């Protein structure tokens, strides 16, 4: 019985390996329904499961939506939203002021959770992929997103969105206290399409002028699992020319060409 | 000036009297005794164990305990009632306080403490303060009534009948108590409507032995009748319905409305059997005296069908060794009535037949009243039903029969049925004898109902009709529906409810949670408005509580199971259409997709080719054996996908050795960055210490489990909610069209565990068990799979396809095996059962390596796998080697072609 049944999977998948490339010596697992239509052998594996999915769309259309495909609710990326309907989160001084939204939060911790709700709201655009996300791809690569760590709800701190509730020309901008003076430490805005530019920025330097660390991303709405990916290509550069200017003036060029 | 009212380690309970205290400082020096002593931390039931129960017992205190005159009690009383109405309750009234008030960590009140402390005492209070109640709206607006009134929030009446409790005057024992002032001008009336008006003139009356001192009973438990008086239909046929009546009085006082008042809201007001009476009453009140004209009528009908229900059949005593067997068999005493429970209509049609036979005309067994399609009772003779209960217990498994690990072979069911508390067969040709010379003696008084005066509608029992559209003597008919005809409570009850309200003399135990299965999922909340009981985290039943709130947003609703996880298109704006449902939320991707198969999915190049066509799969664990060879299949992976898109992984939990390797790589790949997004446990659920380490420590975004047995669904629900927020996805595969199997019917365990599923609203459900094609799987995304069996829309959240995915361009699966799938031909969703026995189109089961039922394509491979395990492998040490050395020449002959 060791001998037997043991390690006796794997000749269905090549039979040349088998006596003669007999298919009847084989043992191939196959549940008992579901074998009454597949004549069709060979077939890609997108043309198999897409018409299952097609088959259903094509059923749910005359179905639920009366046969008119202009009644669908129509996205601009799809993956989960969750419900935080009623404003009400505990420290804030939410006020709406004419495309200006000043977010200073007072005291606490908040629902963070909540925060990145009203931090991103009410739309579908790059700004909710970004904050709402999950993932980030550093290239084949899921990590932490950066909007849960630079704009979480501390003490004190401060956000201005310009008119997030308009149009793609959102800039948000996170303001925070150092020396009782509130400066702009993050800012984030979308340059070009499907580029997002975030740029987290420190006004302690060398020559006393503040210097901003440029971060980009890309943003594919075609994904929704993982919408956004952060460019590789030249970040490393990036944060060397960002520190050079920081550790060393403004002054001296950023001189990379060492030997 | 201020004035303490303490009691032990509370003190805050502060009252502002005027100045003039000499009375207020004579009024609580008695107070200050009254009350017992502390129990270290308030466990005494006679003790104020909260700052409103401190105030109310002391109001309690200053109107039953009247010393001074009238004129100071009565200012008293509504100073303490002033500051108990501004300042614990505002705007929401007394049991929606209470309510809150018994889910209390800080104070640890009870049911018994909060209703003799807090809840009778304010009544009380309510007595002496606006004696008839003609004045003075400080009543809120119950939302619940209001938005029936005018809104999408229809309510229906429920009464209930007879043989919910045995101790039903318990319960008329506990509404006299605590609303003694409610319910006394009616129960004051309906004693001396029986025994004034009927009891003293019937034409004769040997059948009441104690009497019928209804208020003496009350207030004295040792002056009432002992348990089997009580459960005897002549004073329990007017007395459950005084218990009804009192429910409907005590929630319209509550409220300050009419009778009427609460008519307009509601619709429907159906009953049982006894509860009909009690439903054409509140259908036909208009005021408080209609009312009362006519809730004195229901006594007298019910005093009549109880009085000449005894006289034509009359309670007997069985042989105490009849008695004796079925309350140690697990049932109760031989009454006749009995309830079965659980078991299918066309099988106790044919147990009731096979006993019907053997037994006279008149000794029969009917079937009596139908309350779902698993829950009827039978009405015979009481001996006569004892009979079927023997034949019952021989077609009765045990608690270890073990149908789980065992497929369909012992025909043996697991039901139950057990003798309801009622002496008398209602609904049979036993009590139909009594019927006219009822409805000759409803005709000597005024005992017609109008059949016209009544604005609601009321649904009979026997048909579903409308009584309001019902030719001949309405009280002509309540007498047939009681005495001789069956009570079909489904079609009685197929109205459209968004709650439901039952007045029953039950309970928790009415015609609410008895009939709650049969509307499950239909979003119907069924509230029980006679008891508080405000701890109620499970959502299946409301309570009182739930009849009134302030606020509209506090209505609690029931799970409309299609509503919820009705499946949507949503439309990308590029152009991509796209089936909004809640496992393809999760996923950003179709609903459908491919588990983890052993010699399929192992291949890179196949997973890699259905994760670029859009779909979700997982490649399996059971083809490797080391984590480095793994991981370079796991990379393999991503090399040949676009960058953004993740993997699964299916490990199998059979083997530790795969799990020694397997969740540690699965830790190290994920803290360093990698794709993994997803973990299945496929054969058998991971316990709940066990699992908590795959949810906190690996990256995950969603857990898969396949649970296969109905235990184990349980146990997916413990993992569920010991953590709400994490995606444990639920993969249901059944026997059928697996690899191997779950042991049981597919559709058999989901039917009874899909209420507990849904209560967790992380659980994504997910069906397998052989699909292949969009009709196929198209009833199982929108629920109507189960409409086949009689049960509302259970709908799934995607589904998963895997032999059908095995004959793919990009399977590795060699073609001279995939044309042997095509040749395969498949059965049907009910007769796969016959695999082992007979090739179903060329598809057995033989063991596995272990031991498992695995499917197989019956080749002549597996045919030769099938005869050794039913010929040697399945044989002992010594018996075994003789076996192999009688047909060593035959096997060898089998091995080499
Ligand atoms: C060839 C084959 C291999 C399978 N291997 C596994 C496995 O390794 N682990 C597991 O949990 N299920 C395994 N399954 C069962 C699947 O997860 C799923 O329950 C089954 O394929 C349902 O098939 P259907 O879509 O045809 O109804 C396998 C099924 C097949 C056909």
């Amino acid at each position: 019985e060791f001998f037997f049944k043991k390690d006796s999977l794997w000749q269905s998948e090549d039979l040349e390996a088998v006596v003669g490339e007999d298919v009847q010596r084989t043992c191939i697992l196959h549940g008992p329904v579901a074998a009454q239509f597949s004549n069709k052998v060979d077939e890609p594996i997108k043309d198999i499961l897409e018409n299952i999915h097609k088959g259903h769309i094509k059923s749910l259309v005359k179905e639920v939506y009366n046969g008119d495909e202009s009644k669908i609710p129509v996205v601009e990326y799809f993956s989960s939203v969750d419900s935080f309907s009623d404003t009400a989160i505990e420290g804030v001084k939410i006020e709406r002021s004419r495309n200006t939204e000043t977010f200073t939060v007072t005291s606490g911790n908040v629902d963070n959770q909540q925060w990145f709700d009203l931090l991103a709201g009410k739309e579908l655009s790059w700004r909710r992929a970004f904050i709402t996300a999950a993932r980030l791809v550093q290239g084949t690569n899921f990590v932490s997103n950066p909007a849960h760590s630079v704009l979480a709800p501390s003490k004190d701190l401060v956000v201005k969105i310009e008119n997030g509730s308009d149009a793609k020309k959102t800039v948000l901008t996170a303001f925070q206290r150092v020396r009782g003076k509130y400066v702009p430490a993050v800012s984030l805005k979308s340059i070009g399409d499907l580029k997002i530019k975030l740029e987290l920025i420190e006004t302690r330097t060398a020559d006393k002028s503040a210097v901003a660390l440029e971060l980009f991303y890309n943003y594919k709405p075609t994904d929704g699992f993982a919408p956004i990916l952060e460019v590789m290509e030249g970040r490393n550069t990036s944060i060397k020319n960002f520190y050079w200017k920081l550790w060393f003036g403004s002054s001296v060029p950023v001189d990379l060409d060492f030997d | 000036r201020p004035l303490v009212l303490n009691h032990g380690s509370i003190e805050s309970t502060i009252l502002i009297p005027t100045t003039e205290y000499h009375f207020y400082q004579t009024l609580l020096e008695g107070f200050r005794k009254s009350l017992p002593q502390v129990t270290e931390g308030f466990a005494d039931d006679d003790e104020p164990s909260s700052k409103a129960e401190l105030l109310m017992k002391f109001l309690g205190y200053i109107v039953q305990s009247g010393v001074s005159n009238q004129q100071e009690q009565l200012a008293a009383a509504k100073l303490v009632l002033n500051e108990f109405e501004s300042r614990f309750l505002q705007g929401l009234n007394l049991h929606s306080y209470a309510a809150i008030l018994l889910k209390s960590e800080t104070f640890p009140t009870t049911l018994l403490k909060i209703k003799e402390n807090l809840i009778k005492n304010y009544y009380l209070g309510r007595a002496l303060v606006y004696l008839p109640g003609q004045r003075g709206l400080v009543y809120p607006p119950s939302a619940l009534l209001n938005a029936g009134k005018s809104g999408s929030a229809q309510i229906y009446a429920i009464f209930g009948g007879q043989g919910n409790t045995d101790d039903y005057f318990e319960e008329l024992r506990d509404i006299y108590h605590i609303y003694q002032g409610l319910v006394s001008d009616f129960v004051t009336k309906a004693q001396l409507k029986l025994q004034e008006l009927i009891r003293t003139t019937p034409e004769t009356d040997r059948i009441y032995t104690q009497g019928l001192d209804l208020i003496n009973w009350l207030e004295n438990k040792d002056k009432t009748p002992d348990q089997q008086q009580l459960l005897s239909i002549p004073m329990s046929c007017p007395l459950i319905c005084v218990i009804q009546l009192c429910h409907y009085i005590v929630t319209c006082r509550i409220l300050g409305i009419t009778p009427g008042q609460l008519r307009d809201s509601l619709k429907g007001t159906t009953g049982h059997s006894q509860g009909l009476v009690t439903a054409v009453v509140v259908s036909s009140a208009d005021s408080w005296e209609s009312f009362e004209k006519l809730a004195l009528q229901a006594v007298e009908f019910m005093f009549y069908i109880g009085v000449r229900g005894l006289q034509t059949y009359p309670n007997t005593s069985l042989p105490p060794s009849i008695v004796q067997d079925s309350e140690e068999n697990a049932e109760g005493t031989p009454s006749p009535m009995l309830s079965v429970r659980d078991l299918s209509y066309d099988q106790l049609v044919k147990f009731v037949n096979e006993t019907n036979q053997h037994l006279p005309e008149a000794k029969h067994i009917d079937i009596s009243l139908i309350n779902g399609p698993r829950n009827v009772v039978l009405t015979g003779p009481p001996q006569s039903l004892y009979g079927l209960n023997l034949n019952l217990r021989k077609a009765k498994a045990p608690s270890g029969l073990d149908q789980a690990r065992i497929p369909f072979s012992e025909r043996k069911l697991r039901f139950s049925n057990r003798f309801l508390p009622i002496m008398s067969p209602f609904h049979s040709h036993l009590l139909s004898p009594s019927t006219e010379k009822i409805v000759a003696d409803l005709k000597k008084a005024g005992v017609e109902f109008s059949q016209s005066s009544m604005k609601l509608p009321v649904f009979d029992t026997y048909d579903g009709k409308d009584l309001r559209s019902y030719s001949g003597s309405i009280a002509a008919r309540l007498v047939e529906c009681i005495t001789k005809l069956r009570v079909n409570w489904e079609l009685s009850t197929e109205f459209n409810s968004t709650h439901v309200l039952d007045f029953g003399p039950g309970g928790a135990s009415g015609l609410g949670v008895l009939t709650h299965r049969n509307k499950e999922g239909t979003g119907s909340r069924v509230i029980v408005a006679g008891v508080l009981d405000a701890e109620s985290e499970d959502s299946e039943f409301g309570y009182k509580q739930e009849i009134f709130e302030s606020n509209e947003k506090a209505i609690k609703y029931a799970p409309n199971w299609l509503k919820e996880y009705k499946p949507k298109l949503v439309k990308t704006s590029a152009g991509k259409i796209f089936v909004d449902t809640k496992f393809s939320r999760l996923l950003g991707r179709a609903p459908l997709m491919v588990p983890g198969m052993t010699p399929t999915t192992v291949s890179p190049d196949f997973v890699a080719a259905t994760l670029n066509a859009g779909f979700h799969t997982e490649i399996a664990g059971g083809g490797y054996f080391a984590p480095s060879i793994m991981k370079a299949a796991l990379q393999r992976v991503i090399d040949q996908v676009t960058p953004g898109t993740g993997v699964g992984i299916n490990l199998i939990y059979v083997n530790p050795r795969m799990l020694q390797w397997g969740i540690p790589m699965i830790k190290e790949l994920r803290e360093q960055g990698f794709p993994i997004q997803s973990l299945s446990i496929g054969a058998g659920v991971p316990s709940l210490e066990v699992a908590t380490e795959y949810i906190e420590t690996l990256g995950l975004a969603h857990l898969g489990l396949k649970p296969g047995s109905i235990d184990a669904v349980n146990q997916v629900i413990t993992i569920a909610k010991a953590h709400p927020n994490f995606p444990i996805v639920l993969q249901w595969t059944g026997g059928r069209g697996g690899g191997h199997h779950s042991f049981e019917d597919f559709h058999q365990p989901i039917l009874q565990m899909y209420s507990k599923i849904r209560k967790c609203k992380n659980i994504i459900l997910i069906a397998g068990s052989g699909f292949g094609s969009a009709e196929d799987t198209y009833p199982y995304l929108t629920g109507s799979w189960s409409h086949q069996f009689s049960y509302p829309s259970m709908p799934f959240d995607g589904v998963l396809f895997g032999s059908r995915v095995m004959t793919a361009k990009e399977a590795k699966t060699s073609p001279a095996a995939k044309q042997a799938i095509a040749d395969c031909t498949g059965v049907d969703n009910s007769q796969w059962e016959n695999t082992y026995k007979k090739p179903t189109g060329g598809i057995i089961t033989v063991r596995s390596e272990m031991g498992e039922p695995i499917h197989k394509i019956a080749t002549r491979g597996v045919m030769l796998w099938k005869e050794l395990d039913d010929t040697i492998f399945t044989l002992p040490k010594n018996k075994m080697l003789e076996a192999i050395a009688k047909k060593k020449d035959y096997i060898i002959k089998k091995l080499n072609a």
